[PDB]
């Protein structure tokens, strides 16, 4: 009885080291699609911090960033935190952002905006 | 105008709040009455000395 | 396609108007149109994300049951992020072969799930009609159930047991032998979630389902007594 | 003055305290002129309601509570073993010195180990460049004969890479014995760190228990035997043994390290164990050793503060595991787990909590069930590769004798030896 | 010396606000509104409207809100008219070592006609807990003269150890004869005993008295006497009174107290009372869910302590409802206590005084306090030797209620000759009778010599060749 036992307890290690070993071969494969996901992410960031660093290019963008976000709190006075590259070109834009705000709510225009 | 009673306070004063519902009799007779009890240890200490049969406090 | 419909962002309200914190529970109070159901990030004064699911909503103010408890959640630096949706998984074939958490986090060194889909973890009653009546017997190996309380293919039929009684043992042998009395022509495939169960319980199904070759069919949700109470309240329903 | 709420309301254990905005729950207050430990259950706004771990008679609406900023924690380094503690890592020795009174002061703050003892350290494989994670094994202090070899760990969650460390000498705890930089920020290490008494410590792995913990008892021996790295319970009606199991388990146990928490129980009963332990001894380590020297207690007798309880077994628990994460056998004794519900019935029913079976809350069973899965045999987390193992031994006092008492039913739900 | 000007600080007079401001009274409790930084456990004094002064304690303060419960009852108590004076202080007691030979009321009023305790310390009734580390554990065998105690249930002097007994039987008599006969079994004087009475009938009263008195006693016993007409919520300060008391004689004074706090059920029945009024979540069969943390803060006043020459050995009396052991009151209290003697129903109609059941008592510290150099060394085998044959002769005399005596086996009939005789020798003692634990031993071994030697198999074989043949 304890040589059965023992033998099948080889068996048994035999078939668990096959099954490991698939088990890690196909967590490999699924960990291969991942780092193409996350490089492909990556290469993502790239082109959203080169297209921030177009100013022109970048201003419409801001702009509908600031509106959106205005739109979702819906408070009569808002603050705004941004990088400090942006506080001179958000300065500019005030106005424009607090008229946006007030046509596309449908309701009277932002009354304050700060620049944290 | 409802002064203390003369025969029972000697002195002192009857302190309350403006509804009158909190009170403070701080009269002699109440702070004597007071330290007659608060104070009734450190009397008899004074009056008998320290106890023989006692060994820790 | 319905997953092109992915490609939009949505901006999340952060609030920090934590205004209560007892036991499971957290109450936010200047919520901006709550949502019943919604899930929500709440971000502890450590820096440490915890889900919670909104139990409740009445006007400004949510209440938000915290899966992996409120223990360091202060009401001052506490921030609380509504996502908007309810409680979703990720799905894929590639689930299969795999361990979770008790709230479907990976815990077999892979990845994440490559997702097919996100499906809220809550379901849909099925329509009765849409409904077959279950006939296909399977012989679970055992004689007190096969020939006396025989399971029907898509039945639903606990293991009434109590402690210090072999009921892991029984349903790992279930697990092990079921199949059809007539088979049709495969093995099932499995979804084993523990709540509250010891360490040495899921080790025991997890080197069962080793030793039988079916661990490569199976996804467990592995919620440990050593794992958050409340998070047993999704393991169940993500399995 | 930022961090001082007031008191508004106080009943039995439970304080509110308000202007109490940026306390965490569970976080550790001092309430009160003497500074009563506390630990925060739960925020309403800025009033916090708060379980004392001391005797709360003379707390006055309007007292200071002081905001620690840190969690219930016990101190984890040499000194621990032949000491006797009072469930929030008070030495009753200690404080019998100091107050030189036969009582426990109030809101009395001692340090947990002592800082006048000079240990003598030696290094270990880890050298200036090296890097080390937490729960490495970086030096070696002689606490005694019986623990020969006091191994200090790096505490768990810590990194970086040696920048300095000690040369064998002599060292009271507060000394400074490593020098380790993670991200430029340089960390000072000393023979001693804090751990959170409510967060399990980590391990590498938890293994299968599979060695017998022989109790010396034939009858537990032979038809009932545990394991080291198990979970058992032992309850009964008083009067049938479960403290008598519970010492001789502690006396004749395998286990090179023993935690008894007497957890809402007799004075007497942590009397008699200072008595007898000294004069029982051990050959585990090949001569004859007092077990007082590899035993440690916690203490919170039945009228001790009720809210320390909960604490006793907390401690006792953290404890065990820190000697566990040394490559010893550990066995913790809570005498008893039945006290512990009760105080956490008595804390929800002033809290006016829901009751559960029995008037219990109903989170204790989960409760418990934490608090078992502490036990374990496991690989220590650091290097070197070192396995120990914590195995619980509870005794249960279920009402009126009746095993259908709630916290009998959760336990054997939990354990696996009856 | 000048340790005792330490008593200093004690002439400072500190005015008390007096409050008009009563909102509620629910039962034992009176709730206070508009209060200054209340105090938790403060002690307060409310003036009636006929001019009488209860004493209230703290129970709960939330803001300016403090919930006080009355120990003399509020029955005459008005929201309208009634004072209630905050002294800023918990229940304290005076002490003196001249409370010995007093009588005082469940509140500590002397009732003798004579003085107020001309106080040396006032001491708070609550106390403290003592260090686990500072105790000593008791090993001093008191020999109580019982033959049922001293030689199964060996009292060691800082034991606490209760009465379990029903509301006939004589526990009265037992604790009496316990008070009368007790002593170290190798004294090397006597006991001071603080008697606390909660909700006890004249009669017991009565008894209790004249057998102190009787004894000679008296002169050195201190009575706080609640009576069953005395006011109920007063119970659950009587016995703290009379430990605080015993505190002071035995850890500040150097005596050796023995403390009887006569019918702890009634104590538990105003706890529940209390508990009631509070409107808590109550525990088993009503009783408070920390009916045992408040029970432990009275039996664990008890015991020794390092460097101090005196001792308090509690003996409780506990009437089970129902004569039930499992109800909370006698559960809770043999969790708490080193161990219990229970007095019996069937032992008490059987005509056997003192009716104390072996079976179910219990003395945790026995195993300790009894051997070689203690008593003499055949002591603990030969109470285990009784204890295992008197249970084999219950259940032989269960076993031949069914099957009759002719079916009985040889060693069972001999089991019940071991019955009958140890019952009616042994267990039976004169109420005034007092038996040396060497005279109990010699006539334990006579009962033990009922049986062959080799069915003596819980004596070591070196005590059954000493003693078993001895004759
Ligand atoms: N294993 C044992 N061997 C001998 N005597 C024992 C044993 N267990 C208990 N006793 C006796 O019974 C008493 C009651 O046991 P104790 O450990 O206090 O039980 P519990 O914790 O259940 O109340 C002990 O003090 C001792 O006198
Ligand atoms: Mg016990």
């Amino acid at each position: 009885g304890n040589f059965k036992s023992k033998l099948k307890k080889a068996m048994l290690s035999q078939q668990i080291t096959k099954s490991t070993i698939a088990n890690k071969m196909r967590l490999k494969v699924l960990s291969a699609r991942e780092q193409s996901l996350d490089g492909i992410f990556e290469e993502t960031k790239e082109k959203l911090s080169g297209i921030a660093n177009n100013r022109d290019e970048y201003k419409p963008i801001l702009q509908s960033l600031i509106v959106e976000a205005l739109l979702k709190l819906l408070e009569p006075k808002a603050i705004v935190k941004a990088l400090e590259r942006d506080v001179d070109l958000i300065e500019s834009m005030k106005d424009d952002i607090m008229r946006e705000y007030g046509e596309k709510a449908q309701r009277a225009p932002l009354e304050e905006i700060v620049i944290s | 105008n409802d002064y203390l009673n003369k025969d029972l306070v000697s002195g002192g004063v009857v302190v309350s709040n403006a509804s009158d519902k909190i009170e403070i009799n701080n009269t002699l007779e109440e702070r004597l009455k007071l330290l007659s009890e608060e104070a009734l240890p450190a009397i008899r200490l004074e009056l008998y000395g320290p106890s023989k049969t006692r060994k820790f406090f | 396609k319905a997953v092109e419909q992915g490609f939009n962002v949505k901006p999340r309200l952060n609030y920090n108007t934590v205004s209560g914190v007892n036991g499971p529970l957290v109450i936010l109070e200047k919520v901006k149109f709550p949502r019943y159901n919604e899930i929500v990030n709440l971000t502890l004064p450590d820096g440490t994300v915890r889900q919670g699911q909104v139990l409740e909503i009445r006007g400004d103010r949510a209440i938000v049951q915290v899966f992996e408890g409120t223990s360091g959640i202060d009401v001052k630096k506490t921030t609380v992020e509504f996502t908007g949706e309810s409680l979703r998984i990720p799905v894929s074939e590639d689930m299969l072969g795999r361990i979770f958490d008790g709230s479907g986090r990976p815990i077999d060194n892979g990845p994440k799930v490559f997702a097919e889909d996100y499906l809220d973890i809550n379901g849909s009653p099925i329509n009765p009609y849409a409904r077959i009546y279950p006939e296909e017997m399977i012989s679970t190996g055992v004689s007190a159930i096969d020939t006396m309380n025989s399971i029907a293919r898509g039945q639903k039929i606990p293991i009434f047991s109590a402690s210090g009684l072999p009921h892991n043992e029984i349903a790992a042998q279930i697990c092990r032998q079921a199949g059809l009395v007539r088979p049709t022509k495969e093995n099932f495939s499995i979804v084993f979630a523990a709540m509250g169960v010891n360490l040495e319980t899921a080790r025991f199904f997890k080197q069962d389902f080793e030793e039988n070759g079916s661990l490569e069919r199976t996804s467990l949700f592995l919620n440990l007594a050593n794992d958050p109470t409340i998070e047993r309240i999704i393991t169940p329903r993500l399995a | 003055e930022s961090e001082y709420g007031a008191i508004y309301s106080v009943s039995g254990p439970v304080v509110i305290a308000e202007n109490m905005i940026g306390c965490a729950m569970y976080e550790l207050v001092k309430v009160g002129h003497d500074n009563l430990v506390g630990e925060v259950i739960r925020i309403d706004g800025d009033k916090a309601t708060i379980q004392v771990y001391e005797e709360t008679a003379g707390l006055t609406v309007g007292d200071p509570v002081l905001r620690t900023g840190k969690p219930l924690s016990v101190e984890l380094g040499p000194g621990l073993m032949e000491t006797i503690y009072d469930g929030i890592q008070r030495p009753l020795k200690a404080i019998k010195e100091e107050s030189q009174s036969i009582y426990i002061p109030r809101g009395i703050d001692t340090p947990a180990l002592d800082r006048t003892i000079k240990w003598q350290f030696t290094p270990g494989k880890f050298q200036v460049g090296d890097h080390i994670s937490g729960g490495d094994i970086y030096g070696s202090v002689f606490e005694n004969s019986l623990i020969s070899s006091h191994k200090i760990l790096l505490p768990p969650r810590s990194r970086g890479t040696i920048t300095w460390i000690a040369p064998a000498g002599e060292y009271t705890l507060d000394e400074k014995i490593l020098e380790v930089e993670f991200d430029g920020k340089k960390s000072d290490f000393t023979l001693y760190h804090t751990w959170p008494v409510r967060v399990p410590r980590p391990v590498t792995e938890k293994l299968s228990a599979d060695y017998p913990l022989l109790t010396g008892q034939r009858v537990l021996d032979a038809l009932f035997p545990c394991v080291q790295g198990g979970t058992t319970c032992i309850p009964g009606a008083f009067g049938c043994g479960k403290t008598v199991i519970s010492q001789s388990l502690s006396k004749y146990s395998n286990s090179d390290a023993i935690i008894y928490v007497g957890c809402g129980e007799r004075g007497n009963e942590m009397a008699e164990v200072l008595m007898e332990f000294p004069e029982l001894y051990t050959e585990m380590s090949g001569t004859k050793e007092p077990i007082m020297k590899r035993t440690t207690l916690v203490a919170n007798t039945s009228n001790m503060p009720v809210a320390a309880r909960e604490a006793s077994i907390y401690t006792g628990i953290t404890l065990a595991e820190y000697f566990r994460d040394q490559g010893k056998n550990v066995s913790m004794i809570a005498d008893s787990s039945s006290r512990w519900a009760e105080a956490l019935r008595e804390i929800s029913g002033r809290l006016g909590e829901m009751p559960a079976d029995q008037g219990f809350p109903a989170y204790l069973g989960a409760k418990l069930a934490s608090f078992y899965e502490r036990a374990g045999k496991a690989v220590a987390l650091g290097s070197p590769d070192r396995t120990g193992s914590v195995s619980i031994v509870a005794a249960v006092s279920p009402a009126g004798g009746d095993f259908s008492d709630p916290v009998t039913t959760a336990t054997l739900g939990i354990t696996q030896v009856f | 010396a000048i340790n005792k000007k330490a008593v200093e600080q004690g002439f400072n007079v500190k005015p008390r606000l007096n409050y008009n401001t009563v909102s509620g009274v629910n039962g034992p409790l009176v709730i206070l509104e508009k209060v200054k930084f209340p105090r938790y456990n403060e002690i307060v004094n409310l003036t009636l409207p006929d001019g009488t002064v209860r004493q209230g304690q703290v129970l709960e303060i939330r803001g300016d809100r403090a919930i006080v419960q009355v120990f003399e009852g509020t029955s005459g108590i008005d929201v309208k008219k009634t004072t209630v004076e905050f002294t800023g202080e918990s229940l304290r007691i005076p002490v003196s070592e001249d409370m010995l030979g007093r009588i005082f009321d469940g509140s500590g009023r002397p009732i003798d006609n004579g003085p107020k305790v001309f106080a040396e310390d006032y001491l708070d009734i609550n106390g403290s807990p003592i260090n686990p580390y500072a105790r000593i554990y008791p090993e001093e065998m008191i020999s109580t003269g019982v033959s049922a105690i001293d030689t199964m249930n060996s009292i060691a002097r800082g034991q606490k150890i209760p009465i379990f007994s029903a509301s006939g039987l004589p526990h009265n008599e037992i604790a009496a004869q316990i008070c009368r006969q007790a002593g170290l079994v190798r004294p090397t004087e006597n006991f001071s005993i603080v008697f606390a009475a909660m909700g006890v009938n004249l009669e017991t009263a009565r008894f209790f008295k004249q057998d102190f008195e009787e004894n000679g006693s008296l002169e050195r016993t201190s009575l706080f006497l609640n009576l069953a007409n005395d006011p109920t919520i007063e119970r659950i300060i009587t016995p703290r009174l009379a430990l605080t008391t015993a505190e002071y004689l035995a850890y500040q004074t150097e005596r050796h107290v023995l403390t009887i706090l006569t019918d702890m059920s009634s104590y538990a029945d105003a706890l529940r009372e209390v508990s009631a009024a509070r409107e808590e979540v109550p525990g088993r069969r009503g009783y408070p869910g920390y009916m045992y943390t408040d029970l432990s803060t009275i039996y664990e006043r008890a015991g020794r302590v390092e460097g101090r020459n005196g001792s308090i050995t509690q003996i409780p009396i506990l009437t089970m409802p129902n004569d039930d052991i499992t109800h909370p009151i006698p559960d809770l209290t043999g969790y708490i206590t080193e161990g219990q003697i229970f007095v019996d129903r069937q032992l008490h109609n059987k005509g056997i005084y003192p009716p104390i059941n072996v079976l179910p008592s219990l003395s945790r510290l026995m195993k300790s306090a009894i051997g070689e150099g203690m008593t003499r060394k055949d002591h603990g085998d030969v109470s285990n030797q009784l204890y295992a044959k008197y249970a084999i002769g219950k259940d032989a005399a269960a076993m031949k209620a069914v099957v009759g005596e002719e079916a009985l086996s040889i060693e069972d009939k001999l089991s019940l000759e071991f019955l009958e005789k140890f019952e009616k020798t042994f267990i039976t003692q004169g109420a005034y009778e007092d038996r040396t634990v060497f005279e109990s031993l010699d006539q334990a071994w006579s009962l033990l010599r009922i049986y062959p030697k080799e069915m003596l198999n819980r004596i070591s074989p070196k005590i059954l060749d000493e003693f078993y043949d001895r004759a």
